[PDB]
RNA sequence: GCGAGCGUAGUUCAAUGGUAAAACAUCUCCUUGCCAAGGAGAAGAUACGGGUUCGAUUCCCGCCGCUCGCCCC
């Protein structure tokens, strides 16, 4: 069910970090995070990051509970290739239809380039704006890099051991 | 004992660092890249020449001089038979080439390797006008060996004036 | 040996599961003849091999060579 945009807090509580790594990490995190939600068509507000020798917090305000369910026009094969002079459309048209699960009548012609185009309208599969973060955060956290690193109980590279994660 | 290659290597390294320093205050890369291939000996001279030539390049007349000075340069490459001799006043053709040679002799007095660029274009502007008439009315095509050699030598010595001030190859206008 | 990054006209570079784009250099030509200056065209390419799909410069794997750490020093 749809609600209202509420705050989003991410904290990675580690042990003591060098004075010349908090500055780098608090930027590498926020700059790369204000991009993923744009990739996943999320709507945020004022994003700000904070650093401390024991935590690297990022606060994003007014994050919606849903994605923007909108239709997008794809770009299929050239019209000449997919449609013959006479008869039924060639194998490319049916392959496109069965790939995107759309009726044949939905195809329309728009003029661009030498061969004009073949175009179709498809949905975007709006999720619940929480599974996306669940599946994406393990990459945004692990995308940080440092000049020096170590391991404590696994094969994960980080500047200092991580002791807790507070993602709300 | 150190061979003579190490000193050249060090000079090249210092020149490459000087270029990096000079491109740090907003100087165009193609300008310093052209100045430093000829003024790399004294760093202060290079720094005071490349900081001023860029400022002069906005006089709206800079492309005119760039086009004219080295329009002759692109024919030099190829045949080198004309480098054997120099100019003379015996086999000279109609008064167009004589006027161009006189203008060249007049302008060569103010151009020496110890000059700066302040009066460079102001003295080179007078040479441009006879150049068009020359290239349009002499037919520098090599039909006679003597006249071809003489014309090639005259053209090379005309185009060799900036040898000592700056080069016009890495020039953007080209 | 052990990791990463790579590979597109001669050089520099565009894009994404689908008829390969642009500058520059070369060439063919139209201006009065040779360079400059205006125009038109031509040719020019995905390092290599395989797999799947109707179809990959794009996804997976093998190899070639380059660049950087580590190994050695």
């Amino acid at each position: 069910v749809v609600g209202q945009p509420r705050a989003f807090v991410l904290e990675i509580g580690t042990e003591e970090l060098p004075p010349h790594d908090v500055i780098e990490a608090t930027k590498q995190l926020e700059k790369s995070l204000i991009q993923i939600l744009e990739k996943r068509r999320l709507s945020h507000g004022k994003v700000r990051s904070y650093g401390t020798p024991r935590r690297l917090a990022v606060v994003v305000e007014n994050l919606n509970m849903k994605q923007m369910e909108e239709e997008i026009e794809l770009r299929g094969p050239p019209v000449a290739k997919a449609f013959d002079q006479e008869g039924r459309p060639t194998k490319a048209a049916e392959g496109f239809c069965r790939k995107n699960n759309v009726p044949i009548d939905s195809l329309y012609r728009r003029t661009d380039g030498k061969t004009e185009y073949i175009y179709a309208r498809v949905k975007e599969s709006a999720r619940f704006a929480d599974e996306v973060l669940t599946e994406d955060l393990p990459t945004i956290i692990s995308g940080i890099s440092f000049p020096k690193s170590m391991r404590w109980n696994s094969n994960i590279v980080f500047s200092r051991p991580i002791r807790w994660i507070f993602a709300l | 004992t150190i061979d003579s290659g190490v000193i050249d290597e060090v000079v090249q390294f210092v020149t490459r660092r000087l270029e990096q320093l000079l491109v740090d205050e907003g100087i165009n890369c193609e300008i310093v890249r052209s100045v430093l291939i000829e003024r790399a000996n004294c760093p202060y001279l290079a720094s005071q020449t490349a900081i001023e030539m860029e400022a002069f390049s906005r006089t709206e007349d800079f492309p005119k001089i760039v086009e004219a000075y080295s329009r002759p340069t692109r024919i030099i490459r190829g045949k080198e038979i004309g480098s054997a001799l120099e100019v003379d006043a015996s086999v000279f053709e109609k008064d167009e080439e004589r006027a161009l040679w006189s203008a060249y002799l007049e302008v060569a007095d103010k151009i020496h390797p110890g000059v700066d660029i302040k009066a460079f274009a102001d003295a080179s502007l007078e040479l441009l006008q006879p150049l068009e008439d020359f290239f349009t009315n002499v037919f520098v095509m090599a039909e006679d060996e003597k006249v071809r050699n003489n014309r090639l030598a005259l053209l090379t010595k005309v185009a060799s004036l900036p040898k000592g001030i700056a080069d016009l190859s890495v020039l953007p206008g080209f």
